[PDB]
């Protein structure tokens, strides 16, 4: 069960910064 | 719930995708 | 954030000294009384 | 100590049995100097590249750690699968984690792959990996919960293992409901979902019971008719009956009229007569008409107060829309009868709209409306009109309605009895896909007569929705690149959008093709054909295919049909979509706003968001009368039948609805979404809701094809009814025999209250001595001196229950009588009679 | 005394700091941010220290408290206070929190401060056991966060064997340790690790073992300023001892130049030492504004007579040094080099020489240089022309020692090509400023 666990572990990492990333784009549009 | 997270989690993903290029075009189109 | 890893292992003259001041040489009027009397003669 | 790594030089020997110290010693201190026989790679490489090695297969697992310490995963995994046994089979430490995890990666890639071009050209895969990929999948399988290498087995295909794992020991057939819901809702390609559906319905097969509900349920989204109809055949031979009733009564909630035509042909070929007469739909309509009328209650006096708000401006046709929603499917046309000169007060085309408004306020009328259109309205507009209004009472069911339509179509002034005539007949037999209806349909639309053709086109599409006709789709699409008449662009715009209803990959052509025509009106069609072929599954793709039009595209019309379409594709997941459109909803051409709103309603069908809501709540106030507009039907659409406990604006909106309309100075326009919105907020007496998704989890045909058509209302008002589609009744019936309608009394779960039905100068100072005078006047004074609440509600078997509350609802245990079919969700249900003396019949 | 109850304060203020990092610990948990914990990782030094016995006995119990195993692990290795008047009770976790198993991050963060306190209290066996444990707790643990305390105590780990004076039994763990953060793609634990590791490796001077782990492995380019300047020493030392000289001076003060302004006295001492006798190696002379700077001004004096006498060239003088400054090299890590020079130091003289003539006669340059004969410095003249201290050509033909004609380099590529790097760094800074920017989501 580690290895289904570690990869879906991963890819919260990346939707994470990702996450953080599409704010900014918002924030760079409004203005 | 270990498959259950992973497809919610990697659906996320290819959807913040697409809001990610729409938003690229949009202040591409917006400073035309 | 101190690197206490690596540790932390009379002269209170104020001027920055250059290189060439250490250097050991007669004073300059006994290098010019040399070399003036060498040529002079 | 071990700090030095000449171990190499004996590797660099040419001794057998000395290299085999080495190799061997290497793989015990591998794992710390990865350094040095990084280097030697080709040193143990050929070691195991050499076929005569007496221990080659341990060459290859200390060189697979050197390459995984190094990093090189791409080639850690070819020398870990060449080896075997020792490879990795130990399953223990973290270098055959990180080996097996990708090599459990690597396989799903190959195997995905594999399913794409499965006719002999599929590459091969090696034993090797599918067997350390199946050790694990025999490994998954004995070691611990089940419900996970199930994800993992269909995550590398493997339909083997998958029925493995649910056939197998599997604790229970719990985790069965598991997987099946996984396959619905997370599986994102059709051909893999057939095949896992197969798998969900032989497993439900050899069940000592099977259980009928999912089977049948699972079948449907399979596409399999006849298979249907040899269960219900089956279940009727057993005696069965009970079960085998909301099997039925399941299915026609659910399935499409072609689906439902071909199953009913299956069963001719007693109690069948019986099944037929409730597969067609005949049973639902009537028990969901007498439920609508006997709960009903519209709250007249919302309307009053619009009608006499109107400033007698283009909002007639409103409050004409208004209370077609307040009272759709409910009989009760007591205000049109109330007042009369009113109605009259609207001439020309809103006569249309109000003969037709007749039609839906009689929906699901059936036998009784064939004289009934003709007594009321029996004038070109008002005759066509009424043939309109007739085809809304017979929606999606016409049946023999059709052939009297056909008739009445083709004797006509061949006017706007023409535009109504076809929108009627095309709406009865939606979907049937009749030839004899499509012909003449195409007649009037060759006869291009402007109004005539864009209810044609509408007519046109609607029969042939979900039918990919080659020759329609070549046919509708070459009228509008050879057409003037804009007006029967826009019905074939939408026409040939819902023709492609569904397939959600099968064309993906017109959606190309239509979106590089020039001719704005066809690109909206190929935008729209977006909505209708990729409705609920949010295909990422089309998402990022369409949004893409809504921000670089010119003509603003096809912007907003862009943006709007997002909802379709998206309602399936109401949780994204409040987001991907939060920021288009402030886009700089007003049009695109619009989109979002309309967007944002669609996309929530019927869920009180408050994401949403919070987003139309900043609209509302928008300078652009057409985006406010927009914004309160997008408000009042997905705030329908929710009372202020359940969401905390809905009584905020109501009064700003009714300030808007009672407004004088704001545009009609806004007023119309006004009107509108009065009548989405109370429709059919707050006994209906607007749900694409079917009960089920389906995407529901007649619904989803309602809000389209009535999205299409800013080109045409009269197309606006077209939203009675969408109204779905809210209800769960408990009927238990055939026609025996007993006055079960069952609970909900009203926790802290109950909800549901909503509603039915200047004291001047004069400082000098009026304290004085107050104050020795008081002195005169002086001188002078819930949890047995309704979620008990005693409902008969037509008892009102929004989404939210079907959950809520507690089982009659309490009732002598008790549903058989699990009675958590709403529609039409068995009750499983007890024993015997049963009574309580109702039949008003 | 008043001293503890301030001490307590400190403590209820370090428990505050902590349950301000605890509390930014779970904020970063559930605020989807790694990057949270580094300020509570960086004011771990700054509360590192300031704490006694009845610091931790009641963090312990204030923090965890569960009734779990933890608290039997960790307060027998620590020193319990009395029954203290000014009982504050500091649990940040009240009841069903207490209930919850403490984060992986705040555990270790506070089983750290008890192995800090560990190592403040030089107890690294309890904390060996405490840390191991941590380890054995962490190691199993794989989140995404903990990576980073894991980083931290790591090095404490290390540290704590690094008071533990063996190197050895950590070297394979830091060294298997390290290869769990790589397979995770980790930034901050690999860059951690790797730089304990690497002192590991030179402590021992097995440089031929480390000079291959840096060939392999990649250091994290988004690192830790702290780290980095770690990193670029120690492969200073590494590259300066494999005879890349040149390569060593740039790495080495790129390496100081990065040193945390003033906190760390010693870095900067050790690494001026290897530049000052690096440069020389290289035939340059190194700046005289070190030796006179106060931090450096007499851990560098030993290293001051040397550089003189490499100017000087006076090779009795550089001896006579060696034989009394040496032996200190040593300790410094330092002597081999010297003794490189000690048989070199005729390669600046051919430098200065080149830098200022330029069609030196070959027979004044054994004049000027203390060679021997004419025939010795054409071998040493070439050789330094050879090996790229000069830039001069000798023709053979009359005995001349030419040096290259030097061009207006504005006119040719070299000034663009300095702008080149020098523009994608500024553009990048732009794209790293404006790619985080960190807009936090929408409140």
């Amino acid at each position: 069960r580690q290895y289904y666990l570690s990869k879906i572990e991963e890819l919260q990492l990346i939707v994470n910064d990702k996450s953080q990333n599409l704010r900014r784009l918002q924030a760079q549009r409004n203005e | 719930d270990l498959y259950s997270r992973y497809k919610k989690l990697q659906q996320e993903l290819e959807f913040l995708e697409v809001q990610e290029e729409y938003i690229k075009d949009e202040q591409k189109n917006l400073k035309k | 954030d101190e690197f206490e890893e690596f540790p932390a292992e009379e002269d209170a003259h104020v001027w920055e000294d250059n290189w060439d001041d250490d250097n050991v040489e007669d004073d300059f009027s006994n290098q010019l009384r040399a070399e003036l009397e060498k040529h002079g003669y | 100590i071990t700090s030095a790594a000449g171990i190499i030089s004996l590797l660099d020997e040419d001794e057998p049995q000395l290299k085999e110290f080495a190799l061997h010693k290497l793989n015990a201190v591998v794992n710390d100097f990865w350094a040095e026989i990084s280097e030697s790679v080709d040193k143990i490489e050929v070691l195991y590249e050499d076929e005569g090695f007496r221990s080659r297969q341990f060459a290859a697992l200390v060189a697979s750690k050197v390459f995984y310490h190094l990093g090189a995963f791409e080639e850690s995994l070819n020398y870990a699968l060449g080896a075997g046994d020792l490879f990795n089979v130990n399953d223990n430490s973290e270098y055959v984690e990180t080996i097996i995890a990708k090599c459990i990666d690597h396989y799903t890639k190959q195997c995905v792959e594999n399913a794409d071009l499965p006719e002999g050209e599929k590459k091969p895969i090696d034993q090797r990996l599918e067997g350390i990929v199946n050790k694990m999948f025999q490994r998954c399988l004995d070691d611990h919960k089940y419900k996970q290498a199930i994800g993992i087995a269909l995550e590398t295909r493997r339909l083997d293992v998958f029925e493995k794992t649910i056939l197998e020991s599997n604790d229970v057939p719990g985790m069965l409901a598991y997987s099946l819901k996984l396959c619905m809702s997370l599986m994102q390609n059709k051909q893999f979902r057939n095949k896992v559906l197969r798998v969900l319905v032989k497993i439900y097969m050899n069940l000592e019971k099977p259980d009928f509900i999912n089977v049948c349920q699972c079948l449907i989204f399979l596409d399999d008719p006849q298979a249907v109809s040899d269960i219900l055949e089956k279940l009727v031979k057993e005696d069965n009956l009970l079960m085998a009733y909301q099997i039925c009564f399941d299915l026609y909630e659910s399935a499409s009229q072609q689906f439902l035509s071909s199953v009913i042909q299956n069963l001719r070929t007693d109690q069948t007569l019986k099944m037929i007469k409730i597969l067609s739909g005949e049973m639902a309509i009537e028990l969901h008409l007498q439920f609508l009328i006997r709960n009903n209650n519209t709250d007249l006096m919302i309307l009053k107060n619009t009608k006499d708000a109107v400033r007698n401006s283009v909002c007639h046709t409103a409050t004409v829309i208004a209370n077609s929603f307040m009272h759709c499917g409910t009989t009760s046309d007591q205000f049109l009868r109330d007042n009369l000169e009113w109605l009259a007060r609207a001439t020309n085309w809103a006569k249309f709209t109000a003969t037709a408004s007749l039609g839906v306020i009689h929906k699901g009328h059936e036998k009784e409306a064939l004289q009934l259109m003709a007594t009321y309205l029996p004038s070109a507009y008002q005759e066509g009109g009424g043939l309109y209004a007739l085809g809304l009472i017979h929606a999606n069911h016409g049946g023999d309605i059709i052939d009297y339509l056909l008739n009445q179509l083709k004797n006509a002034s061949n006017d706007i009895v023409r535009h109504g005539g076809s929108l009627g007949l095309g709406l009865a037999a939606m979907g049937t896909a009749r030839q004899d209806v499509y012909d003449l349909l195409k007649t009037n639309l060759y006869q291009d007569d402007a109004v005539t053709g864009e209810a044609a086109g509408l007519a046109l599409g609607l029969v042939m929705l979900g039918s990919k006709n080659a020759q329609a789709i070549e046919d509708m699409v070459g009228y509008a690149q050879e057409t003037q008449h804009e007006k029967i662009l826009r019905g074939l715009a939408v026409g040939i959008a819902l023709v492609m209803y569904g397939r959600m990959e099968e064309a993906d052509a017109l959606i190309e093709s239509l979106c590089r025509d020039k001719d704005p009106i066809l690109r909206r069609s190929g935008m729209y054909t977006v909505a209708m072929a990729y409705c609920g599954s949010g295909n990422n793709k089309a998402i990022r295919r369409l949004l893409h039009v809504a921000v670089s595209d010119v003509n603003d019309d096809v912007r907003r049909a862009a943006v709007e379409s997002l909802g379709f594709i998206l309602f399936r997941t109401p949780e994204q979509c409040p987001s991907v459109v939060s920021l288009l909803s402030e886009s700089y051409n007003p049009h695109v706003r619009y989109g979002a709103a309309m967007a944002l309603g669609i996309c929530c069908a019927g869920t009180g968001n408050k994401e949403a809501i919070n987003l139309l709540e900043p609209m509302t106030n928008d300078p652009v009368n057409y985006v406010r507009q927009g914004a309160l039907i997008a408000s009042a659409l997905i705030m329908i039948q929710q009372t202020e406990i359940t969401c905390p604006k809905v009584n905020q909106f109501r009064q700003l609805y009714s300030k808007v309309i009672n407004d004088k100075h704001d545009d009609v326009m806004a007023k119309f979404g006004a009107i509108l919105a009065q009548g989405i907020l109370d429709a059919g007496g707050h006994n209906v809701t607007i749900s694409l998704q079917s009960r089920t989890g389906h995407t529901h045909m007649p619904s989803v094809v309602g809000v389209l058509v009535f999205t299409q209302f800013w080109f045409w008002f009269p197309l606006s009814h077209f939203l009675s589609l969408a109204y779905t009744p809210t209800c769960v019936i408990g009927l238990n025999k055939d026609l025996k309608m007993p006055k079960v009394q069952y609970k909900s779960n009203c926790k802290p209250s109950t909800f549901a039905y909503p509603a039915p100068k200047v004291s001047t100072a004069v400082l000098s001595i009026t304290a004085k005078a107050k104050k020795k006047e008081k002195e005169k004074e002086k001188k002078e001196e819930k949890e047995p609440e309704p979620n008990f509600q005693l409902l008969d078997n037509p008892a009102r229950v929004m989404p939210a509350q079907l959950k809520v609802l507690t089982m009659p245990e309490t009732c002598r009588y008790q549903p058989f079919k699990p009675l958590s969700i709403g529609g039409i249900i068995i009750l499983k009679d007890t024993s015997e003396d049963i009574e309580e019949l109702v039949e008003p | 005394a008043a001293a503890e109850h301030s001490q307590r304060e400190l403590d209820t203020v370090t428990l505050e700091d902590i349950k301000e990092h605890v509390k930014q610990l779970e904020k970063a948990v559930s605020g989807k941010e790694p990057r949270f914990v580094l300020r509570a990782l960086r004011m771990l030094p700054s509360t590192s220290r300031r704490l006694n016995h009845y610091v931790l006995y009641k963090a312990v119990q204030g923090f965890f408290t569960s009734n779990n195993a933890t608290r039997d692990f960790l307060l027998p290795f620590l020193e319990e206070p009395m029954d203290t008047e000014a009982d504050l009770q500091f649990r940040p976790r009240t009841g069903k929190a207490a209930s919850t198993p403490l984060l992986p991050e705040v555990e270790a963060y506070l089983q750290l401060l008890v192995v800090i306190f560990m190592m403040n209290s030089k107890r690294y066996k309890e904390a060996q056991k405490i840390s191991d444990d941590l380890m054995q707790k962490i190691s199993t643990q794989n989140r995404r966060a903990l990576d980073l305390v894991a980083a931290k105590c790591y090095y404490y780990h290390a540290r704590v064997y690094e008071f533990l004076d063996k190197l050895d039994v950590v070297r394979s763990f830091l060294h298997a340790r390290l290869r769990t953060a790589t397979l995770r793609h980790d930034a901050d634990g690999q860059a951690t690790l790797l730089n304990l590791l690497l002192r590991n490796y030179l402590h021992y001077s097995l440089y031929d073992q480390a000079e291959k782990l840096v060939s392999k492995s990649v250091f994290p380019e988004q690192a830790n300023n702290n780290e980095w300047a770690r990193y670029l020493y120690y492969t200073g030392r590494i590259k300066a001892i494999q005879l890349e000289y040149s390569e060593a001076r740039r790495t080495m003060t790129n390496a100081l130049r990065k040193a945390p302004q003033h906190t760390a006295v010693g870095f900067k001492q050790t690494v001026h030492k290897l530049l000052i006798v690096v440069e020389l190696l290289l035939g340059e002379i190194p700046d005289r504004l070190q030796f006179r700077q106060p931090s450096l001004k007499r851990s560098l004096m030993p290293y001051f007579l040397l550089t003189q006498a490499v100017r000087t060239g006076n090779l009795a003088k550089f001896n006579q040094v060696l034989d009394q400054f040496g032996e200190k090299f040593q300790a410094d890590g330092t002597y081999t080099l010297i003794i490189r020079l000690r048989h070199n130091v005729i390669k600046t003289g051919v430098r200065m020489i080149s830098l200022s003539y330029s069609r030196i006669s070959l027979a004044d340059i054994a004049q000027k240089l203390q060679l021997d004969s004419p025939e010795d410095a054409e071998f040493i003249v070439a050789k330094a022309i050879r090996d790229g201290v000069i830039e001069a050509s000798i023709n053979h033909e009359k005995g001349y020692v030419q040096s290259k004609e030097m061009i207006d380099i504005y006119s040719t590529r070299e000034p663009q090509l300095a702008f080149h790097q020098r523009i994608s760094f500024c553009l990048d800074i732009h794209n790293m400023s404006v790619k985080a920017m960190r807009f936090p989501p929408k409140s």
